Protein backbone atom coordinates (compact mmCIF):
# COMPACT_ATOMS: atom_id res chain seq x y z
CA UNK A 1 0.00 0.00 0.00
CA UNK A 2 1.58 3.28 -1.19
CA UNK A 3 0.70 6.27 0.98
CA UNK A 4 0.21 10.09 0.69
CA UNK A 5 3.49 10.88 2.13
CA UNK A 6 5.62 8.16 -0.43
CA UNK A 7 3.47 9.40 -3.25
CA UNK A 8 4.57 12.69 -2.35
CA UNK A 9 8.03 11.93 -2.43
CA UNK A 10 8.30 10.09 -5.65
CA UNK A 11 6.52 12.92 -7.39
CA UNK A 12 8.91 15.10 -6.33
CA UNK A 13 11.94 13.04 -7.60
CA UNK A 14 9.28 12.29 -10.86
CA UNK A 15 9.45 16.30 -11.00
CA UNK A 16 13.66 16.73 -10.75
CA UNK A 17 14.26 14.07 -13.26
CA UNK A 18 11.06 15.76 -15.44
CA UNK A 19 13.05 19.21 -15.08
CA UNK A 20 15.98 18.05 -16.09
CA UNK A 21 14.40 16.63 -19.57
CA UNK A 22 12.76 19.63 -19.73
CA UNK A 23 16.38 21.66 -19.68
CA UNK A 24 18.43 18.93 -21.63
CA UNK A 25 16.53 17.01 -24.59
CA UNK A 26 17.56 19.30 -27.85
CA UNK A 27 15.56 21.75 -29.30
CA UNK A 28 12.63 20.87 -32.21
CA UNK A 29 13.50 20.76 -35.81
CA UNK A 30 11.66 23.72 -36.75
CA UNK A 31 10.12 26.99 -34.31
CA UNK A 32 6.75 25.64 -35.63
CA UNK A 33 6.02 24.05 -32.45
CA UNK A 34 4.20 24.41 -28.84
CA UNK A 35 6.45 24.36 -26.18
CA UNK A 36 7.44 21.44 -23.62
CA UNK A 37 6.16 22.00 -20.42
CA UNK A 38 5.08 20.36 -16.74
CA UNK A 39 2.19 20.71 -16.24
CA UNK A 40 2.31 18.91 -12.47
CA UNK A 41 0.69 15.90 -13.78
CA UNK A 42 3.34 15.00 -16.52
CA UNK A 43 6.12 16.26 -18.20
CA UNK A 44 5.16 17.28 -21.99
CA UNK A 45 7.65 16.99 -24.73
CA UNK A 46 7.88 19.48 -27.82
CA UNK A 47 4.86 18.11 -30.11
CA UNK A 48 4.82 18.32 -33.89
CA UNK A 49 2.16 20.77 -35.26
CA UNK A 50 -0.82 18.51 -36.05
CA UNK A 51 -0.14 15.66 -33.79
CA UNK A 52 -0.64 13.70 -30.84
CA UNK A 53 1.94 13.89 -28.15
CA UNK A 54 2.01 10.83 -25.95
CA UNK A 55 3.38 10.36 -22.43
CA UNK A 56 3.41 7.50 -20.42
CA UNK A 57 0.62 8.03 -17.75
CA UNK A 58 3.34 9.20 -14.38
CA UNK A 59 5.01 6.34 -12.87
CA UNK A 60 4.45 8.19 -9.07
CA UNK A 61 0.92 7.20 -9.20
CA UNK A 62 0.61 4.48 -6.57
CA UNK A 63 -0.99 2.35 -8.89
CA UNK A 64 0.84 3.40 -12.23
CA UNK A 65 2.03 -0.08 -12.71
CA UNK A 66 -1.77 -1.60 -13.21
CA UNK A 67 -2.33 0.26 -16.14
CA UNK A 68 1.53 0.45 -18.15
CA UNK A 69 -0.19 -0.10 -21.45
CA UNK A 70 -2.19 3.07 -20.69
CA UNK A 71 -0.70 6.84 -21.86
CA UNK A 72 -1.86 10.22 -21.24
CA UNK A 73 -1.83 12.34 -24.48
CA UNK A 74 -1.60 16.18 -25.79
CA UNK A 75 -1.94 17.47 -29.00
CA UNK A 76 0.25 20.64 -30.03
CA UNK A 77 -1.99 22.30 -32.57
CA UNK A 78 -1.38 23.91 -35.87
CA UNK A 79 -0.10 27.13 -34.53
CA UNK A 80 2.77 25.96 -32.47
CA UNK A 81 0.04 26.71 -29.43
CA UNK A 82 -0.92 23.70 -27.20
CA UNK A 83 -4.14 22.97 -27.46
CA UNK A 84 -6.78 24.24 -24.88
CA UNK A 85 -10.78 24.72 -24.64
CA UNK A 86 -12.33 28.34 -25.20
CA UNK A 87 -13.70 26.88 -22.11
CA UNK A 88 -10.90 25.16 -19.25
CA UNK A 89 -8.94 28.05 -19.94
CA UNK A 90 -6.37 25.60 -18.99
CA UNK A 91 -4.95 22.89 -21.86
CA UNK A 92 -6.91 19.88 -22.60
CA UNK A 93 -5.35 16.23 -21.50
CA UNK A 94 -6.77 13.31 -21.57
CA UNK A 95 -6.25 10.52 -18.35
CA UNK A 96 -8.72 8.32 -18.96
CA UNK A 97 -6.64 5.34 -19.23
CA UNK A 98 -5.36 6.34 -16.26
CA UNK A 99 -9.00 7.35 -14.55
CA UNK A 100 -9.32 4.43 -12.26
CA UNK A 101 -6.45 7.10 -10.23
CA UNK A 102 -9.74 8.56 -8.70
CA UNK A 103 -11.21 5.31 -7.38
CA UNK A 104 -8.98 3.41 -6.73
CA UNK A 105 -7.30 1.58 -3.66
CA UNK A 106 -4.03 1.63 -4.00
CA UNK A 107 -3.20 4.90 -1.70
CA UNK A 108 -3.73 3.23 1.29
CA UNK A 109 -2.09 3.14 4.67
CA UNK A 110 -0.18 -0.15 5.16
CA UNK A 111 -3.15 -2.06 6.96
CA UNK A 112 -0.79 -2.80 10.32
CA UNK A 113 -1.69 0.59 11.46
CA UNK A 114 -5.25 0.62 11.19
CA UNK A 115 -4.77 -2.58 13.23
CA UNK A 116 -3.69 -0.55 15.68
CA UNK A 117 -6.37 1.98 15.56
CA UNK A 118 -9.19 0.48 16.45
CA UNK A 119 -7.50 -0.55 19.77
CA UNK A 120 -6.41 2.97 20.89
CA UNK A 121 -9.70 4.13 19.20
CA UNK A 122 -11.38 2.10 21.81
CA UNK A 123 -9.41 2.76 24.57
CA UNK A 124 -9.65 6.22 24.16
CA UNK A 125 -13.21 5.80 24.28
CA UNK A 126 -14.08 3.96 27.41
CA UNK A 127 -11.25 6.14 28.98
CA UNK A 128 -12.95 9.60 27.58
CA UNK A 129 -16.08 7.73 28.97
CA UNK A 130 -15.24 6.40 32.46
CA UNK A 131 -13.48 9.43 33.12
CA UNK A 132 -16.52 11.36 32.18
CA UNK A 133 -17.95 9.75 34.92
CA UNK A 134 -15.68 9.78 37.67
CA UNK A 135 -14.72 13.30 36.52
CA UNK A 136 -18.31 14.20 36.87
CA UNK A 137 -18.37 12.06 40.47
CA UNK A 138 -15.77 14.51 42.06
CA UNK A 139 -16.21 17.40 40.76
CA UNK A 140 -20.15 17.03 42.03
CA UNK A 141 -20.01 15.77 45.61
CA UNK A 142 -19.02 18.35 48.11
CA UNK A 143 -18.51 16.10 50.79
CA UNK A 144 -15.38 14.72 48.33
CA UNK A 145 -13.61 18.37 47.42
CA UNK A 146 -10.13 17.27 48.24
CA UNK A 147 -7.06 18.86 47.43
CA UNK A 148 -5.61 15.41 45.77
CA UNK A 149 -8.32 14.86 43.85
CA UNK A 150 -8.48 18.33 42.53
CA UNK A 151 -5.32 17.09 41.06
CA UNK A 152 -6.94 14.06 40.16
CA UNK A 153 -9.48 16.13 38.54
CA UNK A 154 -6.93 17.55 36.77
CA UNK A 155 -5.66 14.74 35.83
CA UNK A 156 -9.07 13.43 34.12
CA UNK A 157 -9.12 16.78 31.97
CA UNK A 158 -5.87 15.83 31.04
CA UNK A 159 -6.51 12.45 29.64
CA UNK A 160 -10.25 13.62 28.10
CA UNK A 161 -8.37 16.56 26.50
CA UNK A 162 -6.10 14.15 25.07
CA UNK A 163 -8.50 11.33 23.52
CA UNK A 164 -10.26 14.69 21.95
CA UNK A 165 -6.97 15.80 20.16
CA UNK A 166 -6.64 12.33 19.33
CA UNK A 167 -10.23 11.63 18.02
CA UNK A 168 -9.49 14.89 16.34
CA UNK A 169 -6.20 13.73 14.68
CA UNK A 170 -8.07 10.45 13.58
CA UNK A 171 -10.82 12.44 11.65
CA UNK A 172 -8.08 14.42 9.66
CA UNK A 173 -6.24 11.52 8.89
CA UNK A 174 -9.23 9.72 7.73
CA UNK A 175 -10.44 12.62 6.34
CA UNK A 176 -7.06 12.72 4.18
CA UNK A 177 -7.45 8.76 2.90
CA UNK A 178 -11.37 9.85 1.97
CA UNK A 179 -11.86 9.64 -1.62
CA UNK A 180 -13.42 13.21 -1.68
CA UNK A 181 -9.52 14.38 -0.39
CA UNK A 182 -8.31 12.06 -2.47
CA UNK A 183 -10.08 13.83 -5.57
CA UNK A 184 -8.55 12.61 -9.40
CA UNK A 185 -5.84 14.39 -9.53
CA UNK A 186 -6.00 15.62 -5.80
CA UNK A 187 -6.20 19.38 -5.43
CA UNK A 188 -8.67 19.60 -2.44
CA UNK A 189 -5.88 17.83 -0.32
CA UNK A 190 -3.56 20.44 -1.47
CA UNK A 191 -5.52 23.41 -0.46
CA UNK A 192 -6.36 21.30 2.87
CA UNK A 193 -2.81 21.70 3.25
CA UNK A 194 -2.42 25.23 2.89
CA UNK A 195 -5.28 25.74 5.38
CA UNK A 196 -4.41 26.69 8.96
CA UNK A 197 -6.37 24.13 10.34
CA UNK A 198 -4.46 21.34 9.38
CA UNK A 199 -1.26 22.15 11.38
CA UNK A 200 -3.62 23.70 14.25
CA UNK A 201 -5.11 20.27 14.54
CA UNK A 202 -1.80 18.23 14.71
CA UNK A 203 -0.52 21.16 17.48
CA UNK A 204 -3.27 20.98 19.77
CA UNK A 205 -2.87 16.86 19.81
CA UNK A 206 1.16 18.14 20.65
CA UNK A 207 -0.22 19.92 23.43
CA UNK A 208 -2.55 17.42 24.81
CA UNK A 209 -0.01 14.85 24.87
CA UNK A 210 2.56 16.68 26.07
CA UNK A 211 0.36 18.08 28.90
CA UNK A 212 -0.94 14.32 29.37
CA UNK A 213 2.73 13.52 30.34
CA UNK A 214 3.57 16.16 32.37
CA UNK A 215 0.29 15.85 34.39
CA UNK A 216 1.29 12.03 34.80
CA UNK A 217 4.87 13.79 36.29
CA UNK A 218 2.98 15.68 38.42
CA UNK A 219 0.86 13.05 39.98
CA UNK A 220 4.24 11.26 40.78
CA UNK A 221 5.79 13.71 42.18
CA UNK A 222 2.27 14.68 44.68
CA UNK A 223 2.65 11.26 45.71
CA UNK A 224 6.05 11.46 46.87
CA UNK A 225 5.33 14.50 48.27
CA UNK A 226 2.65 13.30 50.22
CA UNK A 227 4.60 10.12 51.08
CA UNK A 228 8.03 11.01 51.26
CA UNK A 229 7.63 14.44 53.33
CA UNK A 230 4.60 13.10 55.28
CA UNK A 231 2.73 16.77 55.09
CA UNK A 232 -0.35 18.27 54.50
CA UNK A 233 0.83 20.10 51.57
CA UNK A 234 0.24 23.62 50.59
CA UNK A 235 -1.55 25.80 48.00
CA UNK A 236 1.67 27.38 46.85
CA UNK A 237 2.76 23.92 45.58
CA UNK A 238 -0.47 24.02 44.15
CA UNK A 239 -0.02 26.55 42.33
CA UNK A 240 3.56 25.37 41.07
CA UNK A 241 1.44 21.51 39.61
CA UNK A 242 -0.85 24.23 37.71
CA UNK A 243 1.85 26.09 36.09
CA UNK A 244 3.80 23.10 35.34
CA UNK A 245 1.11 20.64 33.93
CA UNK A 246 -0.32 23.19 31.44
CA UNK A 247 3.10 25.50 31.17
CA UNK A 248 5.53 23.27 30.39
CA UNK A 249 4.26 21.23 28.03
CA UNK A 250 3.53 24.58 26.40
CA UNK A 251 7.31 26.06 26.92
CA UNK A 252 8.70 22.69 24.81
CA UNK A 253 5.62 22.50 22.66
CA UNK A 254 5.58 26.19 21.11
CA UNK A 255 8.77 25.82 19.73
CA UNK A 256 8.10 22.57 17.63
CA UNK A 257 5.08 24.63 16.06
CA UNK A 258 7.14 27.63 15.37
CA UNK A 259 9.94 25.26 13.33
CA UNK A 260 7.51 23.44 12.06
CA UNK A 261 6.22 26.76 9.98
CA UNK A 262 10.41 27.72 9.63
CA UNK A 263 10.79 23.89 8.00
CA UNK A 264 8.16 21.39 7.07
CA UNK A 265 5.42 23.74 6.49
CA UNK A 266 4.27 21.44 3.46
CA UNK A 267 4.27 18.36 5.92
CA UNK A 268 0.95 19.50 7.68
CA UNK A 269 2.93 18.69 10.78
CA UNK A 270 1.85 15.27 10.47
CA UNK A 271 4.88 13.25 9.13
CA UNK A 272 7.95 14.71 10.46
CA UNK A 273 12.15 14.40 8.96
CA UNK A 274 14.12 16.11 10.54
CA UNK A 275 14.77 14.04 13.93
CA UNK A 276 16.05 16.67 15.92
CA UNK A 277 12.68 18.82 15.37
CA UNK A 278 10.83 15.85 16.68
CA UNK A 279 13.55 15.13 19.25
CA UNK A 280 12.33 19.15 20.52
CA UNK A 281 8.78 17.52 21.72
CA UNK A 282 9.49 13.83 22.72
CA UNK A 283 12.62 14.64 24.37
CA UNK A 284 11.03 16.66 27.00
CA UNK A 285 8.61 13.95 27.02
CA UNK A 286 11.09 11.17 27.73
CA UNK A 287 12.20 13.22 30.25
CA UNK A 288 8.90 13.33 32.09
CA UNK A 289 8.30 9.46 31.47
CA UNK A 290 12.18 8.94 33.56
CA UNK A 291 11.40 11.15 35.94
CA UNK A 292 8.24 9.90 36.71
CA UNK A 293 9.35 6.06 36.59
CA UNK A 294 12.16 6.75 39.12
CA UNK A 295 9.65 8.25 41.67
CA UNK A 296 7.90 5.85 41.19
CA UNK A 297 10.31 3.35 41.70
CA UNK A 298 11.46 5.09 44.82
CA UNK A 299 8.00 5.09 46.28
CA UNK A 300 7.97 1.32 46.28
CA UNK A 301 11.31 1.90 47.94
CA UNK A 302 9.33 3.88 50.60
CA UNK A 303 6.75 1.36 50.75
CA UNK A 304 9.04 -1.24 51.07
CA UNK A 305 10.74 0.34 54.03
CA UNK A 306 7.75 1.45 56.11
CA UNK A 307 5.31 -1.54 55.86
CA UNK A 308 7.51 -4.07 56.40
CA UNK A 309 6.36 -5.55 59.65
CA UNK A 310 2.23 -5.64 58.87
CA UNK A 311 0.66 -8.23 56.43
CA UNK A 312 -2.65 -8.41 56.33
CA UNK A 313 -5.06 -10.24 53.64
CA UNK A 314 -5.99 -6.67 52.38
CA UNK A 315 -1.78 -5.77 51.76
CA UNK A 316 -2.18 -9.41 50.19
CA UNK A 317 -4.75 -7.88 47.48
CA UNK A 318 -3.73 -4.22 47.47
CA UNK A 319 0.36 -5.00 47.41
CA UNK A 320 -0.25 -7.60 44.18
CA UNK A 321 -2.46 -4.73 42.80
CA UNK A 322 0.89 -2.81 43.36
CA UNK A 323 2.58 -5.36 41.45
CA UNK A 324 0.34 -5.19 38.59
CA UNK A 325 0.69 -1.49 37.97
CA UNK A 326 4.58 -1.89 38.38
CA UNK A 327 4.57 -4.74 36.21
CA UNK A 328 2.00 -2.76 33.35
CA UNK A 329 4.37 0.56 33.93
CA UNK A 330 7.75 0.50 35.38
CA UNK A 331 8.57 -2.85 34.13
CA UNK A 332 7.20 -2.51 30.35
CA UNK A 333 6.49 1.53 29.84
CA UNK A 334 10.01 2.84 30.61
CA UNK A 335 11.72 0.58 28.80
CA UNK A 336 10.06 0.95 25.75
CA UNK A 337 10.49 4.59 26.13
CA UNK A 338 13.97 4.80 27.12
CA UNK A 339 15.10 2.43 24.41
CA UNK A 340 12.66 4.43 22.27
CA UNK A 341 15.49 7.76 21.52
CA UNK A 342 17.07 4.52 19.76
CA UNK A 343 14.09 3.11 18.51
CA UNK A 344 12.67 5.55 16.09
CA UNK A 345 16.56 6.55 14.55
CA UNK A 346 17.08 2.60 13.93
CA UNK A 347 15.70 -0.84 14.73
CA UNK A 348 12.40 -0.60 12.78
CA UNK A 349 10.87 -3.87 12.32
CA UNK A 350 8.06 -5.97 13.58
CA UNK A 351 10.06 -4.50 16.68
CA UNK A 352 8.40 -1.12 15.60
CA UNK A 353 5.01 -2.81 15.59
CA UNK A 354 5.44 -4.40 19.29
CA UNK A 355 6.66 -1.25 19.94
CA UNK A 356 3.47 0.85 19.02
CA UNK A 357 1.17 -1.84 19.63
CA UNK A 358 2.73 -1.77 23.45
CA UNK A 359 2.82 2.21 23.68
CA UNK A 360 -0.92 2.97 22.13
CA UNK A 361 -2.41 0.30 23.86
CA UNK A 362 -0.99 1.51 27.17
CA UNK A 363 -1.47 4.95 27.04
CA UNK A 364 -4.76 4.45 25.43
CA UNK A 365 -6.25 2.42 27.98
CA UNK A 366 -3.90 4.09 31.58
CA UNK A 367 -7.11 6.90 31.12
CA UNK A 368 -9.86 3.93 31.97
CA UNK A 369 -7.03 2.92 34.73
CA UNK A 370 -6.64 6.55 36.17
CA UNK A 371 -10.34 6.39 36.23
CA UNK A 372 -10.86 2.92 37.88
CA UNK A 373 -8.09 3.64 40.12
CA UNK A 374 -8.61 7.10 41.35
CA UNK A 375 -12.58 7.44 41.42
CA UNK A 376 -14.65 4.18 41.00
CA UNK A 377 -12.03 1.53 43.19
CA UNK A 378 -11.45 4.12 46.15
CA UNK A 379 -12.95 2.73 49.37
CA UNK A 380 -14.17 6.24 50.58
CA UNK A 381 -16.25 7.02 46.73
CA UNK A 382 -17.59 3.38 47.41
CA UNK A 383 -18.90 4.13 50.76
CA UNK A 384 -19.91 7.81 50.17
CA UNK A 385 -21.68 6.44 46.98
CA UNK A 386 -23.35 3.79 49.16
CA UNK A 387 -24.23 6.01 51.35
CA UNK A 388 -27.15 7.70 49.02
CA UNK A 389 -27.37 5.20 46.15
CA UNK B 1 -0.05 9.30 18.10
CA UNK B 2 2.76 11.37 16.85
CA UNK B 3 4.96 8.96 15.84
CA UNK B 4 2.04 6.39 14.50
CA UNK B 5 0.77 9.63 12.17
CA UNK B 6 4.11 9.36 10.48
CA UNK B 7 3.86 5.79 8.87
CA UNK B 8 0.55 6.62 8.54
C1 LIG C 1 -0.57 9.34 -28.70
O1 LIG C 1 -1.43 8.53 -27.90
C2 LIG C 1 -2.58 7.92 -28.50
C3 LIG C 1 -2.77 6.54 -27.88
O2 LIG C 1 -2.93 6.66 -26.46
C4 LIG C 1 -2.59 7.80 -30.02
O3 LIG C 1 -3.75 8.51 -30.43
C5 LIG C 1 -4.64 7.61 -31.11
O4 LIG C 1 -4.48 7.85 -32.52
C6 LIG C 1 -5.60 7.63 -33.35
C7 LIG C 1 -5.23 8.00 -34.78
O5 LIG C 1 -4.17 7.14 -35.22
C8 LIG C 1 -6.75 8.47 -32.84
O6 LIG C 1 -7.84 8.43 -33.77
C9 LIG C 1 -7.19 7.90 -31.50
O7 LIG C 1 -8.25 8.70 -30.97
C10 LIG C 1 -6.03 7.90 -30.52
N1 LIG C 1 -6.29 6.94 -29.45
C11 LIG C 1 -7.02 7.25 -28.39
C12 LIG C 1 -7.31 6.11 -27.45
O8 LIG C 1 -7.43 8.37 -28.18
C13 LIG C 1 -1.43 8.43 -30.80
O9 LIG C 1 -1.13 7.62 -31.94
C14 LIG C 1 -0.18 8.58 -29.96
N2 LIG C 1 0.83 9.30 -30.71
C15 LIG C 1 1.99 8.75 -31.06
C16 LIG C 1 2.91 9.62 -31.86
O10 LIG C 1 2.29 7.61 -30.75
C1 LIG D 1 -22.43 -9.36 49.72
C2 LIG D 1 -21.30 -8.65 50.42
C3 LIG D 1 -20.53 -7.61 49.65
C4 LIG D 1 -19.67 -6.67 50.42
C5 LIG D 1 -18.67 -5.88 49.66
C6 LIG D 1 -17.54 -5.23 50.45
C7 LIG D 1 -16.40 -4.61 49.67
C8 LIG D 1 -15.00 -5.13 49.93
S1 LIG D 1 -13.68 -3.96 49.96
C9 LIG D 1 -12.44 -4.45 48.84
O1 LIG D 1 -11.11 -4.06 49.36
C10 LIG D 1 -10.88 -2.63 49.35
C11 LIG D 1 -9.47 -2.36 49.75
O2 LIG D 1 -8.94 -1.12 49.42
C12 LIG D 1 -11.15 -2.02 48.01
O3 LIG D 1 -10.11 -2.37 47.12
C13 LIG D 1 -12.47 -2.41 47.47
O4 LIG D 1 -12.61 -1.91 46.13
C14 LIG D 1 -12.72 -3.85 47.50
O5 LIG D 1 -11.95 -4.54 46.52
C1 LIG E 1 -7.42 -12.24 -1.02
C2 LIG E 1 -6.04 -11.63 -0.90
C3 LIG E 1 -5.72 -10.86 0.35
C4 LIG E 1 -4.32 -10.36 0.52
C5 LIG E 1 -3.96 -9.73 1.81
C6 LIG E 1 -2.61 -9.05 1.91
C7 LIG E 1 -2.02 -8.87 3.29
C8 LIG E 1 -0.78 -7.99 3.43
S1 LIG E 1 0.30 -8.30 4.79
C9 LIG E 1 1.08 -6.82 5.26
O1 LIG E 1 1.40 -6.01 4.06
C10 LIG E 1 2.17 -4.82 4.36
C11 LIG E 1 2.56 -4.16 3.09
O2 LIG E 1 2.59 -2.77 3.06
C12 LIG E 1 3.40 -5.12 5.17
O3 LIG E 1 4.02 -3.91 5.53
C13 LIG E 1 3.09 -5.94 6.37
O4 LIG E 1 4.31 -6.32 7.03
C14 LIG E 1 2.29 -7.14 6.08
O5 LIG E 1 1.88 -7.80 7.27
C1 LIG F 1 7.58 -10.51 11.91
C2 LIG F 1 6.65 -10.69 10.73
C3 LIG F 1 7.26 -10.84 9.37
C4 LIG F 1 6.34 -11.11 8.22
C5 LIG F 1 5.39 -10.05 7.84
C6 LIG F 1 4.55 -9.42 8.94
C7 LIG F 1 5.20 -8.32 9.76
C8 LIG F 1 5.42 -6.97 9.09
S1 LIG F 1 6.69 -5.93 9.74
C9 LIG F 1 6.28 -4.27 9.46
O1 LIG F 1 6.84 -3.83 8.15
C10 LIG F 1 6.65 -2.42 7.90
C11 LIG F 1 7.36 -2.04 6.65
O2 LIG F 1 7.53 -3.03 5.68
C12 LIG F 1 7.14 -1.56 9.03
O3 LIG F 1 6.81 -0.21 8.77
C13 LIG F 1 6.60 -2.00 10.34
O4 LIG F 1 7.21 -1.24 11.39
C14 LIG F 1 6.77 -3.43 10.59
O5 LIG F 1 6.09 -3.84 11.78
C1 LIG G 1 8.87 28.70 -24.78
O1 LIG G 1 8.88 29.55 -25.90
C2 LIG G 1 9.58 30.74 -25.71
C3 LIG G 1 9.47 31.60 -26.97
O2 LIG G 1 8.76 32.77 -26.67
C4 LIG G 1 11.05 30.43 -25.44
O3 LIG G 1 11.74 31.63 -25.17
C5 LIG G 1 11.19 29.49 -24.25
O4 LIG G 1 10.78 30.23 -23.13
C6 LIG G 1 10.30 28.32 -24.41
N1 LIG G 1 10.28 27.52 -23.20
C7 LIG G 1 11.52 26.95 -22.69
C8 LIG G 1 11.50 26.11 -21.42
O5 LIG G 1 12.54 27.14 -23.27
Amino acid sequence: TVSLWETVQKWREYRRQCQRSLTEDPPPATDLFCNRTFDEYACWPDGEPGSFVNVSCPWYLPWASSVPQGHVYRFCTAEGLWLQKDNSSLPWRDLSECEESKRGERSSPEEQLLFLYIIYTVGYALSFSALVIASAILLGFRHLHCTRNYIHLNLFASFILRALSVFIKDAALKWMYSEAAQAHQWRGLLSYQDSLSCRLVFLFMQYCVAANYYWLLVEGVYLYTLLAFSVFSEQWIFRLYVSIGWGVPLLFVVPWGIVKYLYEDEACWARNSNMNYWLIIRLPILFAIGVNFLIFVRVIAIVVSKLKANLMCKTDIKCRLAKSTLTLIALLATVEVIFAFVMDEHARGTLRFIKLFTELSFTSFQGLMVAILYCFANNEVQLEFRKSW
Amino acid sequence: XGTFTSDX
